[PDB]
């Protein structure tokens, strides 16, 4: 290219990312594929069934680690992310004094063996 | 052997359940996987490992919203059906969720809230989350809300709708949305309660010690109140509160059903370190025009009934106490025709919060629910705003290229007139 | 899962084009080759928008280019990321149309269209639920504004219920590079308002200021200048690949900017421009960003708002941030310049935010406005048509293809009534 | 299963 | 290298010494792909 | 256990069996020296198809060559897989046919056979129970035309109760090469009529436009050509040789593609067609396979298919893949091309999938296609016939042979009522009302 054509407010090379504090995020670049050639010639005979396309490889999130890496991260990149952040420490402790429950049908109602009728035999000791 | 299905709509439903759902696992002790480390049952199914489901269904007709519910935290919680996803969205067009789009999913969503209503015994009523600016929040909900009143017949269904603020506003289309839509909810509701934005911004910004709120923080803060709403159902009291009964107290008409909810107290921990907070404040701070969460001055009118949901340590005694003091006091004025306009319930659980939250650890909350005869100012002046767009026909063409009919605007108009000479009908004294 | 067409029409165009998929594969991280070297899985989670899959794990654009000359080509293929299209894609012819209006819609560019036409649709049949269409063109040449009209006209009468938006490099008074362009641009600009659903208009004029005024740019080529259209242009389509606190895709601005079928021309914006030395001393917020967003100096067209009123207002913000600020502001901007909105639509301004910034900064934002303003443009662009028209100059090179007289009256009298249309509703 | 190169 | 050349190549072919060269590039692919597998048929290698 | 007897006659049938041999030999691994080095199993599970086993563990193809110049049999011969073939079924006459179809059929023709069918009969009393006959010719040439006809005929009267399969190369209006290409065309169509089940017609055109803008070849030489025929060839009876999950065999096409029995003009065509500079950036799939079935440019005969309506479509497709993309596919076509399949015939596409794709290749396919827009063809032939035939041109060397002249009035007649049927079947409406109006 002619150096009149070329300028430098945006030089753009292959994408290589600096030391993980220089990104937005706090993840080094992924090596990806490292050999065209096997790229282009070693596929897969195989088709996975849940793909109703196999253009579209992660069709619906199919083995997308965004989950885990929201977690890495000390804050979110994303604000919907900001609500699951907190929970695995507690600050007060649960309350379960005040709770109701179903004390009718855990007393009278019961399931079968017709107790009335049996002679008691194994294992009644009195109260 | 009480529940409630909750579903919600729109973007703005979607991102104010997930901080509900978040609110009550932290309230009953379940981890995100869904197990356990019986007062859950009105929110939760019980599967036979031990897992729980939640009764939620999440509807909307984009994906970019539902995608971060199936890959956040909650991932594993929900149902993997519950989370319903269409393929385009309304765009702010009435006409759009109601005519063209939301007729593809609504056999869908009627399925599943089939299903889930089949292991209801007993069942009693709905929640429904849902914006009135938004097409999915208002187009979508339309016809939803009346295929579900033929298809249940006497079924409680309450509303928690968000409404377009006065001076503030993330569209341009909002009055057209909010005035067709309140036209159908007019006949197909049982009880909607109204939330806006810019007031909650204000409580946020004076009270709440907060330079910098976000969405974030707004739907903790309504979910506390949904919370408080449905905690008599969950836990014991001293005057339990059913979903019927204060339904009961709050319509002395059918065509008005639109009460306001107000919550306190809602401080900072600083604040609270200090200022120790009675019974007689707390109820005191609910009818302060500065800590409203919705944009109306009550000064202006006079309150039709109020209810009154306690939580914690809270004395029978010392709550008809400081009603004495609210009802004596001059600057309070109820209606000539409805002496008696109270009702109180008392619970024994304290609210919880949640870590990374802000609202502090509190013995005792209160929620009081008011029907008010200044909410017509309201309606006043988005009725003038929507008059103002139709005079010279904006944005009509939109609506039209749907299969909308040109009549139903002037009839939604003419509708929300007769709808505010029968509210100026009753606030005369005889 | 939306799915947007990208075609490119014209020289200029093609090079807009050409920088505009080289912002984009550096926003989704991939390398030159086609591989994917990206550090989020954000960044793959919607890559299908603009890019299909190739097999096993290459991405290719979803572009057609067409022009005249195959010597525009020949740089494009051999740019520094040419080798990432399509060989397919590529439709040329062999004689050029010469910045004729007429050759490029009547006798020479109705025979690419038989043949481009089958590649646009085999692209738009093999993507499931696809979105619309996008296009870029300039008015001052044959190739891009003769059969860009005609591409317009044939697609949507072929795909009518669905929605596109052209990015039209205006002509401007004082750059003005060919003698013909006012012929060019007034009988492009009648086929476009009944069959466009939304026009941006870049002027020249409006790029060599930004550089000179606030970029401080001592050689402002136009590798900058697409830069800074291709950046203006990236943003408003963020929402359908990257997730956000409020969503709008592009049918989400089209029906709230757009009031009248025959009001769909579009004055853009960027926000976070800065200079190189002033970069330290501005410090980074959101009330920055709207002092300097509605700037008359940082404006992408050569039209002052000052001279007009503002009809709608669309402003969609990048990057993490809360927007009560975003909503105070725009709040005081519209109560403060009462004179400068029209009053019979309160609440002109729609906002919306999304989570996900450009690559190296914080935040930015990119400002979408109708106005008035555009009737100036339009009024001495038909000015300039009548003063050419009416000693009968330069009729041989157009009435000798074999199109009549009548039609320079008709988009006379199609330019008379829209700037009409436009006066009376200020 | 033995290649052989000449 | 040899495809990088033979996509460098111009989308349109009507001189003498570009079809010789494009012929040349494509013969000589054929060639590399047809070694490279005739390498990958199988692990081990003996040689004569 | 099923045999398939390959009969090469003609210069161009010679060439195309040259390299058939070579393409299905590279299928089931065998070298050039007549062992067999292959990898799987399964290449040798159905080799008695079209190979006979040897002393030695060798393998020789049941095939004949005749030709009425010996000349071509030693290009053919010195080929790279001319080796294989058995000596004894290279049969040659002495003088050339001349482009002359009453010395392939009658004077030179008719010693010669006599030997051909003592080969024949030799080959098809050592198979276990034969399944049909595959001939490859030309009918722009004296002895693929003129002498290709009359072994159909022999044959056939000796086998009744067989299945015949023909790839005949028919003549083309722009690139002819033979000047009495039109009689020879003429008089060897109607034999083809009658003693035939299959006929596959393959044009030199077609073929040329695939070559020059799908593969985008410099120089696509007659090697190239045949390939593509070659391709086309396997593809057919490759349900014989290899397992698949829905099999279909020749009397499965026969059946399904043969509504009645004077229509059986078939346009082939072999899916998956890459350049090589555009090998590496397009996605093999199923709908893309589906997609390079139906386009005009893809044909091997070249008569453009939406002057006319389908009668019959087969698909048979090989390689690992599942069939509901398949059926969704051949549904969404039918569905919306309705007024380019015929209404009063449902379902008009038969499918066919196999599990062995061809080597070098992820999924391939063939196409098969009875359509009434082979008509042109044969009114094109008629119109030169007739036209040449108005001056009584070159007769006298057709005549000096025996021939009479009503024959070639015959010929013609027999054309245009072929032609009709081929018109009032594509007017034909599901409804006898609707039409005589
Ligand atoms: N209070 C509150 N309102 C919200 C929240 N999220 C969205 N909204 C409301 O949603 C309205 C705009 O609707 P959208 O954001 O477009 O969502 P929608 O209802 O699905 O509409 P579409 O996206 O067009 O389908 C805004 O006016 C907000 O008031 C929230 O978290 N809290
Ligand atoms: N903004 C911008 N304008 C350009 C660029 N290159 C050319 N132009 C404009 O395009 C006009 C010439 O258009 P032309 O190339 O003849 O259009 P075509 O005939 O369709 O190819 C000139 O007046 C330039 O101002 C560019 O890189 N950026
Ligand atoms: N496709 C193709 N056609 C061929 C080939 N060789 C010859 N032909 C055709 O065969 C015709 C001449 O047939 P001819 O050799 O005279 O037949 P014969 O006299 O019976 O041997 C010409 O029109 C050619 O187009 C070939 O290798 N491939
Ligand atoms: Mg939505």
């Amino acid at each position: 290219p002619p150096v009149s054509a070329q300028s430098a407010f945006s030089y753009i090379p292959p994408r290589r990312l600096d030391p993980k504090e220089h990104s937005y995020y706090y993840r080094p670049a992924r090596t990806g594929i490292i050999s065209l050639y096997d790229c282009i010639f070693k596929r897969r005979l195989d088709y996975d069934q849940k793909l109703h396309r196999d253009d579209r490889e992660h069709a619906k999130s199919l083995g997308l680690h965004v989950n885990e890496e929201e977690q890495e991260r000390p804050v979110g990149v994303l604000t919907s992310s900001v609500y699951g952040k907190r929970i695995n420490q507690p600050i007060e402790p649960l309350n379960r004094d005040f709770g109701r429950a179903n004390h009718v049908q855990a007393d009278f109602y019961r399931k079968n063996d017709i107790p009335s009728l049996k002679e008691p035999g194994f294992g009644h000791i009195a109260p | 052997m009480r529940e409630c299905i909750s579903i919600h709509v729109g973007q703005a439903g979607v991102q104010i359940g997930n901080a509900c759902w978040e609110l009550y696992c932290l309230e009953h002790g379940i981890q995100p996987d869904g197990q356990m480390p019986d007062s859950f049952n009105t929110f939760f199914s019980e599967t036979g490992a031990g897992k729980h489901v939640p009764r939620a269904v999440f509807v909307d007709l984009e994906p970019t919203v539902i995608d971060e519910v199936r890959t956040g935290t909650y991932r594993q919680l929900f149902h993997p059906e519950q989370l319903i996803t269409g393929k385009e969205d309304a765009a702010n067009n009435y006409a759009r969720g109601h005519y063209t789009i939301g007729k593809e999913i609504i056999d869908l969503v009627l399925d599943r809230i089939r299903k889930l209503a089949d292991q209801c015994t007993g069942l009693q009523g709905f929640l429904v989350f849902h914006s009135f600016g938004g097409g999915t929040g208002s187009g979508f909900t339309s016809l939803l809300m009346e295929r579900l009143s033929v298809d249940y017949g006497k079924k409680s269904k309450l509303e928690f709708s968000i409404y377009p603020a006065p001076q503030v506003s993330t569209a341009v289309v909002e009055p057209y949305n909010s005035i067709l839509t309140t036209h159908t909810t007019l006949e197909h509701s049982d009880c909607a309660f109204m939330v806006d934005n810019e007031a909650i911004y204000d409580i946020c910004r004076r009270n709440l010690d907060i330079e910098r709120p976000t969405y974030t923080n707004l739907n903790r803060l309504i979910g506390q109140i949904v919370s408080s709403i449905t905690a008599s159902l969950r836990f014991d009291g001293a005057l339990n509160v059913d979903l019927t009964e204060f339904q009961t107290n709050l319509v002395p008409y059918p065509r008005i059903h639109f009460p306001l909810a107000t919550y306190a107290p809602v401080i900072s921990a600083e604040k609270a370190y200090h200022e120790q907070l009675s019974v007689a404040e707390i109820t005191n701070a609910c009818f302060e025009p500065a800590n409203q969460m919705v944009k109306c001055d009550p000064r202006h009118g006079k309150y039709m009934a109020c209810c009154l949901l306690y939580r914690g340590d809270v004395v029978p005694k010392d709550v008809n106490a400081a009603i004495a003091t609210i009802k004596t006091k001059r600057t309070i004025q109820f209606v000539d025709w409805c002496p008696t306009g109270f009702k109180v319930g008392i619970n024994y659980q304290p609210p919880t919060v949640v870590p990374g939250g802000d609202l502090a650890k509190v013995q005792r909350a209160v929620c009081m629910l008011s029907n008010t005869t200044a909410i017509a100012e309201a309606w006043a002046r988005l009725d003038h705003k929507f008059d103002l767009m139709y005079a010279k026909r904006a944005f009509v063409h939109w609506y039209v290229g749907e299969g909308m009919e040109e009549g139903e605007f002037s009839e939604a108009r003419e509708d929300m007139a007769a709808l505010e000479k029968d509210y100026e009908e009753v606030g005369v004294d005889s | 899962m939306r799915e947007i067409v990208h075609l490119q029409a014209g020289q200029c165009g093609n090079q807009i084009g050409a920088k505009f998929w080289e912002v984009i594969s550096d926003e989704h991280g991939i390398d030159p080759t086609g591989t994917y070297h990206g550090d989020s899985d954000l960044q793959l989670e919607r890559i299908n928008v603009y890019y299909n899959e190739a097999t096993g794990g290459k991405y290719v654009p979803r572009a057609v280019l067409v022009d005249l000359e195959p010597g525009t080509m020949d740089s494009v293929r051999s740019g520094p990321f040419g080798q990432i299209f399509r060989p397919d894609n590529f439709v040329f012819g062999q004689s050029g149309a010469g910045n004729n209006w007429a050759k490029g819609h009547y006798t020479e560019g109705a025979e690419l269209v038989d043949s481009v036409l089958d590649v646009v649709r085999k692209e738009a049949e093999s993507c499931d639920c696809l979105q619309g269409f996008q296009l870029t063109h300039s008015l001052g040449g044959g190739t891009g504004s003769g059969m860009g009209t005609l591409l317009i006209s044939k697609i949507r009468e072929e795909y009518p219920d669905r929605i596109m938006n052209t990015f039209s490099v205006v002509p401007s008074p004082k750059v003005s590079d060919t003698v013909v362009e006012p012929y060019n641009a007034t009988l492009s600009v009648h086929q476009l308002v009944e069959n466009t659903d939304e026009t941006y208009c870049i002027d020249n004029e409006a790029l060599y200021d930004i550089c000179f005024r606030t970029l401080k740019l001592t050689t402002p080529t136009y590798g900058d200048l697409n830069h800074l259209v291709s950046a203006t242009m990236s943003g408003v389509t963020t929402c359908l690949r990257f997730p956000g606190q409020l969503n709008a895709d592009l049918r989400k601005l089209a029906v709230n900017m757009v009031p009248f079928p025959r009001l769909h021309f579009f004055m853009p914006g960027f926000a976070p421009l800065t200079s190189r030395g002033s970069q330290q001393y501005r410090a980074l917020t959101v009330p920055e960003l709207t002092q300097q967003m509605f700037d008359a100096k940082n404006m992408m067209a050569a039209c002052d708002p000052r001279h007009g009123r503002y009809l709608t207002v669309a402003a969609v913000f990048r990057g993490r941030m809360s927007m009560k600020e975003v909503d105070e502001q725009m709040l005081n901007v519209q109560n403060k310049n009462s004179s400068y909105f029209v009053e019979w639509i309160p609440n002109n301004v729609k906002t919306a935010v999304c989570d996900i910034p450009p690559r190296g900064l914080k935040m930015s934002a990119t400002f979408i406005g109708n106005s008035t303003a555009i009737q100036e443009l339009f009024k001495r662009i038909s000015e300039q048509f009548t003063a050419m028209f009416r000693r009968k100059a330069f009729l041989h090179w157009y009435t000798g293809e074999g199109m009549d007289e009548m039609e320079f009256t008709e988009a006379e009298s199609n330019m008379n009534d829209l700037v009409s249309e436009y006066q009376q509703y200020q | 299963q033995v290649t052989i190169i000449p | 290298e040899v495809h990088k050349e033979f996509q460098s190549l111009s989308v349109f072919i009507d001189s003498i010494p570009k079809k010789i060269r494009k012929q040349r590039l494509e013969e000589e692919m054929k060639q590399l792909e047809h070694d490279i597998g005739i390498i990958e048929k199988h692990k081990i290698i003996y040689i004569a």
